[PDB]
RNA sequence: UAGUCCGGAUUGGAGUCUGCAACUCGACUCCAUGAAGUCGGAAUCGCUAGUAAUCGUGGAUCAGAAUGCCACGGUGAAUAC
RNA sequence: UCCUCCUAAAGAGUAACGGAGGAGCACGAAGGUUGGCUAAUCCUGGUCGGACAUCAGGAGGUUAGUGCAAUGGCAUAAGCCAGCUUGACUGCGAGCGUGACGGCGCGAGCAGGUGCGAAAGCAGGUCAUAGUGAUCCGGUGGUUCUGAAUGGAAGGGCCAUC
RNA sequence: ACUUACCAACCCGAUGCAAACUGCGAAUACCGGAGAAUGUUAUCACGGGAGACACACGGCGGGUGCUAACGUCCGUC
RNA sequence: GCCUGGCGGCCGUAGCGCGGUGGUCCCACCUGACCCCAUGCCGAACUCAGAAGUGAAACGCCGUAGCGCCGAUGGUAGUGUGGGGUCUCCCCAUGCGAGAGUAGGGAACUGCCAGGCA
RNA sequence: UGGGGUAUCGCCAAGCGGUAAGGCACCGGAUUCUGAUUCCGGCAUUCCGAGGUUCGAAUCCUCGUACCCCAGCCA
């Protein structure tokens, strides 16, 4: 809420500002977050994708929800309904919690950090990320890792285009190089 | 490398329009719901039509999609 | 949220070397120390020093 | 779109009781209203209806759209359908869950004699 | 030779040819060779008489053929006896009725268009026709 | 073809038996079912996958 | 008792000396890196006593360049029916 | 032998050693009901991740799906997901369709008992059309219906069934 | 990363073909209802007796054949 | 009378697209969620308690024919009956008569009930 | 022309739809004065070509190619 609150006062106010919005709710807000650890070596391994569910039970607060496979392909040896990864979509307070953790003490403790690339905009706004470790958030014990698993986040807004998601994240101070 | 057909189902309108009808005749012997069902007909289980109750056969074409319904008027 | 299937999520304190002590929610479980922050991470010093190779 | 998902949720049960041919006690939720109608079986004309943006009930209550407003019109619906000749209909709860306050709704026009 | 690539059933029922044509202005060329008879055209014709027009109005202009074969004809061999199945893909074929521009031709000067239609209409089965592009 | 034959039999006292097929390889488990039973007339379990 | 405080190859940086001149193409030093290798398949070699084994030192050639060659000593076996 | 399309001439039917394909099952959930949901494919962004495994957004419109051929159907879904379940009931059946017949099919409703639903209601298997075999002879369970003096029994019948 | 007489998806414009293609769609035929005239009930049901179940050509619609056959297989007259 | 909501008739002359406008009421987004109830994770949906804020999206209404859609008249094709030929195809008398295309029409029309404004 | 069979490392010959096994050869080392024999190590065919079913093809289906076997008759 530290976050939502920053939003609801300077970000809308700025933003307010910079575009010439006539609505006070034609404004950008970020809708969910989606953290997603496609796994896919679970192939073979259940204990691998269950370590991968408390990864993501770690990251964020929630439970994940484990996602089968929509088609069968057979370039990757999979099956009709095979589970293959698993996300987790935070909304409401925790969206801003886990997005206060995120820009405040996850992203600084990436390794070799240059800045997120700032042509990661879908067209329509919504930004979309990849982190390579879990080890750079706090709550991950590094003694107790086994494999190393990156996730990819997924910030999906209420913006048109996407320079308005460049104004709405970046008013967050989300790094951008 | 052929020669086979099944034997044929004798399928289609048994009874036309303004053909009076008792309960229970069938009107529509039919493979899918090429006609639907209207007021006072039934479908069976093989998509057979059939007077649910005495009147009139009424071929119509209703709704948002041009389905062709089949009545019975009450007579 | 559902009853207990949810890991506990519980309000923590993280303190780096910044002197930056934030109050946060964390399913940690426990106090936290850091080193980086956001505030006082060599980001636009590291960018500088990127650029700065040349001659 | 959500109206559109709430119309073909209806639609069914519109479709049955239109091919049965009973009068239906169509309800309508909104945010700060319910909406209650009873339609004669031909579908097109109205008989009885009663909500919360009529006065004669808004007045008495203290927010229009909770369960208590709503249990107040299936009271109307049900007093209003007694007096003109009305006593057995079919509930259409129109694309909305059987929960909340169409529960309420038609729970309150059950006890006050309305037999569906 | 010209042949559909792919077809969807390989042997096709005679059917009859009744009635006049659809393709009957000339369309993308200007000058164009109309069929008169009825008749039906194999492939070996249709390419016999486009060399026929190539060679004539030499490698300048351009040319349309206009039909195109996609009907098999299939035939029983030699001291086979009647029955016994349909018979064997042999040729194929475009039906023609009376009004088909068969080819057009475009690019040249309507004195080698005669003469390059004179030349390729000695290689059909059809009484052939010249025919000039018509405007409406 | 693979699919058997077995007796649904009732818990009654009765002999009055249903009749159906049952996969035996994938479903070795026995089949109960609270089917109708005309000589009790009332509807009561029924048992034994064959 | 670990590929480890074994092993030092390889490579980056910084140097010293000799020599007109160390890029092809020296030697040595310092910091960093830290492979392969855990006793070697078929096969094969040397040694009978100050010997083998092992440890250092010197010299010739040479401005500078030896793990080679030629010498010198220290410790010092086993076994031969 | 059976199913689907065409031939087949806009009702039905219609032949050939005519053109093309399939069946001789599966399922106790893939059936019943209630509540909900909507595809293929392509584009863009994104850790491993790739032309194609997961995520997010957009275009798109059912080009998807339907346990298995083809045709006709399907959004109110007949498609997809979950809760509870056994109506994959028993006796009948107005009326029809379809066959030379044997036979085959559709069926509102009535009675008894049941499931789902708050209720209206829906449910006598499955989206439909294939998945099959008359009679005799005989096997198993039930029912005194018969039971060659009489009481039983044997055998026979009837119902279920192999 | 730099050039290119070669081919070409999708989309758009224009042109054809289809028994197993249809966002269209006749004539006819068929089914049902009413009405007039005409017809030796021509109609239906039930009962006695059959015969026949090798068809042929000709028109029209077709399959097969080579739009061959005094060919073959259907539909209808 | 104008506007809005519900349930219908009708099923593209009714749908699309582009542009403008609406919020007093209505509607929608919204605010919050410990409770009723819910998510194979998540109050996103469903649900509940509300009403601060905006009509941005949505939805309605008004324009606009770029398209979809409707669509004559005439001619053409086909075809029943009778006749004819040069007869694998056509012609004549006669009855029916398209599909496509053209001129054009065209951004709906309407019933019941309820509420707001005049 | 029909029916059947085969095509897999340089050669002969195994392969079960989720991996390519054997022998001879060849390559490197060793033994030997040198070669043969011998001994120690290796490698190795993405499976005749094209299309399709499948998540997946050497494997299943269809077509073409090349080579074998059987039949191609009564008059």
């Amino acid at each position: 809420a530290k976050l939502h609150d920053y939003y609801k006062d300077e970000v809308v106010k700025k933003l307010m500002t910079e575009f010439n919005y006539n609505s006070v709710m034609q404004v950008p807000r970020v809708e969910k977050i989606t953290l997603n650890m496609g796994v896919g070596e679970a192939i073979a391994d259940k204990k691998l994708l269950d370590n991968a569910a408390a990864d993501l039970a770690a990251i964020s607060g929630q439970k994940p929800l484990i996602t089968k496979a929509r088609k069968s392909v057979a370039g990757f040896k999979i099956r009709q309904g095979y589970p293959i990864g698993c996300k987790v979509t935070l909304r409401g307070e925790r969206m801003w919690e886990f997005f206060e953790r995120l820009i405040t003490i996850a992203v600084p403790r990436i390794r070799d950090f240059r800045g997120l690339s700032a042509k990661s905009f879908d067209g329509r706004g919504n930004y979309s990320m990849g982190v390579r470790e879990q080890i750079i958030f706090p709550e991950i014990d590094y003694d107790k890792v086994d494999r190393v698993r990156g996730l990819d986040i997924t910030i999906t807004t209420t913006a048109k285009s996407d320079e308005e998601g460049r104004a709405l994240l970046a008013a967050f101070d989300f790094p951008f190089r | 490398r052929n020669g086979r057909d099944s034997e044929a189902k004798r399928l289609g309108v048994k009874r036309f329009g303004g053909e009076s009808v008792l309960a229970g005749s069938i009107i529509v012997r039919q493979r899918g719901t090429k006609f639907h069902a209207g007021a006072n007909v039934g479908c069976g289980r093989d998509h057979t039509l059939f007077a649910k109750a005495d009147g009139k056969v009424k071929f119509e074409v209703k709704g948002p999609k041009n389905r062709k319904f089949i009545s019975i008027e009450a007579e | 949220m559902k009853k207990d299937i949810h890991p506990k999520y519980e309000e923590i304190t993280a303190s780096c070397s910044c002197g930056n002590v934030m109050k946060i929610r964390s399913t940690v479980g426990h106090d936290l120390n850091l080193d980086v922050c956001s505030k006082c991470h060599p980001f636009f010093t590291g960018k500088q020093r990127d650029v700065a190779t040349g001659g | 779109d959500k109206k559109s998902a709430r119309i073909r949720r209806a639609t069914r049960a519109r479709r049955k009781l239109q091919e049965l041919g009973a009068t239906r006690l169509v309800v309508h939720r909104t945010p700060r209203h319910i909406y209650a109608q009873v339609i004669a079986p031909n579908g097109s004309e109205v008989l009885v209806a009663a909500s919360t943006v009529e006065k004669a009930i808004a007045e008495q209550l203290k927010y229009t759209g909770n369960k208590d407003a709503a249990a107040a019109v299936g009271k109307a619906v049900a007093e209003r359908a007694l007096e003109k000749g009305i006593k057995d209909v079919s509930f259409d709860r129109s694309g909305f869950q059987y929960h909340g306050r169409v529960q309420a709704l038609a729970d309150a026009a059950r006890e006050a004699g309305l037999q569906f | 030779m010209l042949q559909p690539k792919r077809t969807k059933f390989r042997k096709m029922h005679k059917g009859r040819n009744r009635g006049l044509a659809q393709g009957t202005d000339v369309s993308f060329g200007s000058f164009g060779l109309k069929a008169v008879g009825r008749g039906r055209l194999t492939a070996r014709q249709i390419e016999a008489a486009r060399r026929a027009m190539t060679r004539a109005v030499k490698r300048q202009g351009k040319i349309w053929i206009r039909v195109f074969p996609d009907k098999p004809i299939t035939e029983k061999p030699l001291a086979v006896r009647m029955g016994k199945g349909k018979g064997n893909v042999e040729y194929w074929v475009a039906l023609i009725q009376p009004g088909k521009v068969l080819y057009e031709m475009d690019g040249v000067p309507e004195e080698l268009a005669r003469e390059a239609f004179k030349l390729a209409a000695a290689k059909l089965p059809i009484k052939t026709t010249f025919v000039t592009k018509t405007v409406m | 073809g693979i699919r058997e034959k077995i007796k649904l039999v009732s818990s009654a006292g009765t002999g009055h038996f249903y009749t159906t097929t049952k996969n035996k390889r994938t479903k070795p488990e026995k089949l109960e079912l609270k089917k109708f039973d005309p000589v009790v007339r009332q509807h009561v379990i029924y048992k034994e996958a064959k």
